[PDB]
C-alpha cells in the first residue's frame, strides 16, 4: 500500500446507478446517444449511464 | 376590540427576526410500502395519522 493506492482503496458503500436491461431503461439516457460505461463497485461488474 | 383578539390571540415577537418559525410532530402508523419500481418509479409508504 505504500506505493500503489488501490491496495488500501475500495468502495463498499457507494450507491451508483445500476442498469437492468429492459426494466428501467427510461430512467437513463438512451443508449443510442452514449455507449454504456463499465464501472466496478466492489466485486460486481455492470453498466451505467447518466440519468435523464 | 374584544372581537379582534377573540379570534386572533395576539403574539408578540422580538423585532430581531422577520417572523416566527413553527415545527410540528406527527405520529403515523405503518402498514407497508405499495410497489417496487424496477422501472425506477417512486415508492409510496402508506402512512396514516394516529389521531385518525
Amino acid at each position: 500500500g505504500l506505493l500503489d493506492y488501490t491496495t488500501l482503496e475500495t468502495n463498499s458503500t457507494e450507491l451508483i446507478p445500476v442498469i437492468q436491461s429492459g426494466e428501467n431503461d427510461e430512467q437513463f439516457i438512451d443508449p443510442s446517444v452514449l455507449p454504456a460505461q463499465t464501472v466496478k463497485q466492489g466485486k460486481d461488474t455492470f453498466d451505467t449511464n447518466f440519468l435523464k | 376590540h374584544e372581537f379582534a383578539e377573540l379570534f386572533y390571540r395576539t403574539y408578540i415577537v422580538t423585532p430581531d427576526q422577520a417572523g416566527f418559525q413553527l415545527s410540528i410532530r406527527r405520529n403515523l402508523v405503518w402498514e407497508g410500502w405499495t410497489g417496487e419500481g424496477l422501472s425506477g418509479e417512486k415508492q409510496e409508504i402508506s402512512k396514516r395519522n394516529i389521531l385518525q
